[PDB]
């Protein structure tokens, strides 16, 4: 036992990417034109995490979200457009998710929000416990997987422009203040779905 | 009190048994009506294996307390794990059977005994919950070695699982 | 390096801003009564039940009574209350309700008080039921008697308090446990000419361990997209 | 009662939009080419805090104004245009609002005001109880519910420009030390037009 | 001067954040047992090792164990391990093959414990042998005696553990150091129709001076790219 | 306004050979991103040796 770098805490605390969220600004043109996608917070997305925290019953962490933006022009030609600045949401558990650009949802009355400007170092913001029960459930025999975890989205604040842009958001989750008990024997065969089911 | 589930037989292509609790219990008498009469409950458990084995026979058995045995609600009998209906190998969750002993467990080895005790605390996300629709713990025996006797007599050897509740607290009477 | 939480507007932030107008003149306070620390304030204020939900009584003062006297009444409850402040129509247009629909998440015990306006020469009996979470309300007066229960008495007590102790798993509970019902006991007897169309009032009101968490947005008046 | 996230303060001091201010730089071409619009300071462009406010009789706090200013090209090939400079001005109450764009108004001799750049952060002021009485009055039985506040301007300083820009200033108003008096039962009607008036 | 490592994210970067919800009333934790504080926990649980790898015995029940009684049975390994825990099939799926498949270099001693499962009645020697780093794996008996060694007795004496000392001329070693392997010693023996079939099973742990460094990936489960 | 990742691969670890591989996920590779116009990048790599000190001479096998 003892010596450092083998820790719960040095385990689990490493920074990944975790999701990947495109958005655009205005003239569809022939495009769908997506002003914001919505990303469910879960560690189901990444392999590597979720094995990690597969190997315990029960944890309890914080989750630090860092986020970068880099922005591209779909036409070289179409002219110098203004600074982009986008707006994250993170949604408490419980609260409603955004389904429209310009609905109710957005403006912020109970839930967080960040605004980033093009340039701009990445945006930081932390979110602690937010769980009902006293720790995380990774396992449930009954009638808890869907640990809350809140919800994160992402949108373009900026007004009609003519050019097209389209930006794609990188975030990374950090653990932090991780504590687990009840230890797990490791997975043995590839992930099938959300669940623990295997072939 | 002491309740014993009902006695399974150790067989020469047996794959192992599998109980959930307090699932086994909720016909056992006094405690199945306790948890049936109230909505929240939190009680430990005291389990105890035993093979009644001769000096003759072969083999060894693994009892694990798995908390939260989710398998990819028989009640008393339980159910038996698939060779090729949990795989045994697969431990019902995709996990090589080796590694399961990093659970707490036993091992019966018939040279060496014919009994094994454990002791379950209470293990849940919530101070107290709900003794009906949540497993709090899980009981797998497994088959480590094959059975195997004397070409003289027997053929099945009985495995008796008994349980006992411990620090019983229950509230929510309905 | 340009990271999120970096020169940029956040809603939950929290630092010193500049002055607008320094060194200006504040008027300073004045001891005006009703001063108020904390939101949970409003939800111990006992707040009449609109009970009576029926499209008669919808959105107007019968509502909020229940006719405690009918000609040959019957063995069914009268009136029945869910344990759910922030679901029940019955209990959210109430100050607990209106309360806890800030708030997603809520722990405590509750108070429902009941009085009923009548003569002072009627006299009866009525059984007053709880039923624990998670158990169907009773549909006879067995079925009420075979749980928790009190006898209430018509006559010189004409107000009945009883208090809903926090019984639940998690330590807080969606705003998205058990049920309270009235039964009659024996009859209601009223003397010579007596009015017999007396009426029932409901109250509810939050206890000393009431608490929220996690603050959201109200359903109620929302047209802002 | 007691426990955290009830109080008055966490209540009260949130976030949230109140106004939009939309402004222009030059060549008005078809349009008005409004330079500034002015906004009085009110709560009851916004439901949510309008009601909560609507909870008490007085209350008293200080107001924290955010303002994001975000820009957009017309054309999207009128050519790189210089970085917007944008005025803001607090207009304390029993001032004279601003009617021309070059107005003795905006020599902000006694009106505060904060010069924003394009790209830099958003800009942050504190406006502190400006109130007459000892207390704001939501409600006034007799001959308050205009209770001061101020106003705020937003025009564009820059110099003639052929291109054509067109900026939206999102203000976000946070309250702070917020006290309250005399409890009030909350609305139960839609609101129509700034009184009581019910249908 | 716009240089490395400033107004840019970085993966093991270590400041505070802002808060998104301040004042947030966090569950209090409470005494789940089975906390852990450092994954060399996991390390030091003994695992049932896959052992005898074979075509018909790989992924199922029967590669955990090995027949320990033949007909004639052979003056040959019976079985053979490799000090090697992260590179080693029979011990890589174990669950101290698993931590170490998450670190590039490793430290400490390590203990196999062996247990054999038959009747009581059953006698017999067996020889346990441990080959030091860098020598070959003995062939025979007498090659395993010229060696460090020790002599397993079939009786009332049904387990034995091994530990392997720490022998390298560096710290650490990486995960990408001698040989443990049992024979026979003279036979085994049982009585009247007793059966000749039983079987031995293998554990592998750490020991308490267990530890690693540079956490990397896992190799187990990879299809992200 | 261009950014870029610069990721530190500590030894032992598996060397990137596509851009959209698994070893650009920084599961345990630490990396910094640098926005164009920002102050350079600066990172330190502490001693990562497997010996006691470099050998800038090795006389065997």
């Amino acid at each position: 036992r003892t010596r450092s770098e083998s820790t719960v805490e040095s385990f689990f605390a490493r920074g990944a990417c975790v999701a990947i969220i495109e958005v655009d600004n205005d003239a569809p043109t022939k495009r769908a034109s997506k002003l914001f996608s919505v990303w469910k917070i879960t560690y189901k997305d990444t392999v590597q995490l979720r094995r990690k925290l597969e190997f315990f019953t029960y944890s309890r962490f914080d989750m630090e979200f860092t986020f970068v933006v880099t922005s591209n022009y779909t036409d070289a030609n179409n002219g110098h457009a203004l600074n982009q600045v986008y707006q994250i949401m993170y949604i408490p558990p419980g609260a409603p998710i955004p389904g429209k650009w310009n609905d109710y949802t957005w403006q912020t009355s109970s839930n967080p929000s960040v605004f980033y400007t093009y340039g701009a170092p990445p945006a930081r913001i932390s979110v602690p416990y937010v769980g009902i029960a006293n720790a995380y459930s990774h396992f449930y025999d009954g009638f808890a997987s869907l640990n809350d975890f809140g919800s994160l989205a992402v949108r373009v604040v900026n007004d009609h422009n003519p050019t097209k842009l389209t930006s794609k958001i990188r975030v990374y989750m950090k653990p932090k203040h991780v504590r687990v008990w009840c230890p797990r024997p490791p997975r043995a065969v590839p992930y099938y779905g959300p669940g623990v089911d295997y072939k | 009190r002491f309740y014993t589930l009902d006695t399974v037989t150790w067989r020469k292509e047996s794959r192992g048994w599998w109980w959930k609790l307090p699932d086994a219990l909720k016909d056992m008498g006094l405690f199945g009506q306790n948890m049936f009469y109230h909505y929240l409950g939190r009680a430990g458990y005291t389990v105890h294996v035993q093979c009644n084995a001769s000096k003759f026979h072969q083999g060894a058995l693994g009892v694990f307390a798995v908390p939260e045995m989710c398998l990819a609600n028989p009640g008393e009998k339980g159910g038996e794990f698939k060779g090729s209906c949990p795989v045994d190998y697969l431990f019902g969750s995709g996990v090589l059977a080796g590694n399961a002993f990093v659970y707490p467990h036993q091992i019966i080895n018939l040279r060496t005994n014919n009994c094994a005790t454990l002791v379950l605390p209470y293990v849940n996300s919530l101070s107290i919950d709900s003794m009906t629709k949540h497993n709090n713990w899980g009981i797998a025996i497994l088959p480590l070695a094959p059975l195997d006797f004397a070409t003289e007599s027997s053929t099945e050897i009985p495995i008796t699982l008994t349980i006992a509740p411990m620090c019983c607290e229950f509230n929510g009477l309905r | 390096l340009n990271t999120p939480g970096s020169n940029q507007y956040l809603t939950a932030d929290n630092y010193q801003s500049p002055c607008a107008i320094p060194e200006f003149d504040v008027t300073p306070p004045i001891d005006i009564p009703g001063e108020v620390r904390n939101m949970m304030e409003l939800a111990e204020i006992d707040t009449m039940i609109p009970l009576n939900l029926t499209n008669q009584r919808k959105n107007t003062m019968d509502m909020y009574r229940v006719e405690l006297n009918d000609a040959a009444h019957s063995d069914t409850p009268i009136l029945c209350l869910s344990l759910s402040p922030a679901s029940d129509p019955r209990l959210a247009h109430t100050m607990l309700g209106e309360i806890l629909n800030y708030y997603t998440h809520w722990a405590g015990s509750l108070k429902f008080t009941f009085l009923f306006c009548g003569s002072m020469m009627a006299t009866g009996k009525l059984l007053v039921s709880y039923a624990p979470p998670g158990a169907e309300a009773p549909k006879s007066r067995k079925e009420a008697m075979l749980g928790t229960h009190v006898i209430w008495d018509i006559g010189l007590q004409s107000s009945c308090t009883m208090v809903v102790p926090w019984i639940s798993n998690t330590t807080y509970r969606q705003t998205i446990g058990g049920y309270i019902s009235m039964f009659y006991q024996t009859r209601v007897v009223v003397p010579l000419s007596t009015p017999r169309k007396m009426d029932i009032l409901g109250f509810v009101s939050a206890c000393n361990d009431f608490s929220v968490r996690l603050l959201r947005d109200t359903t109620h008046i929302s047209q802002e997209a």
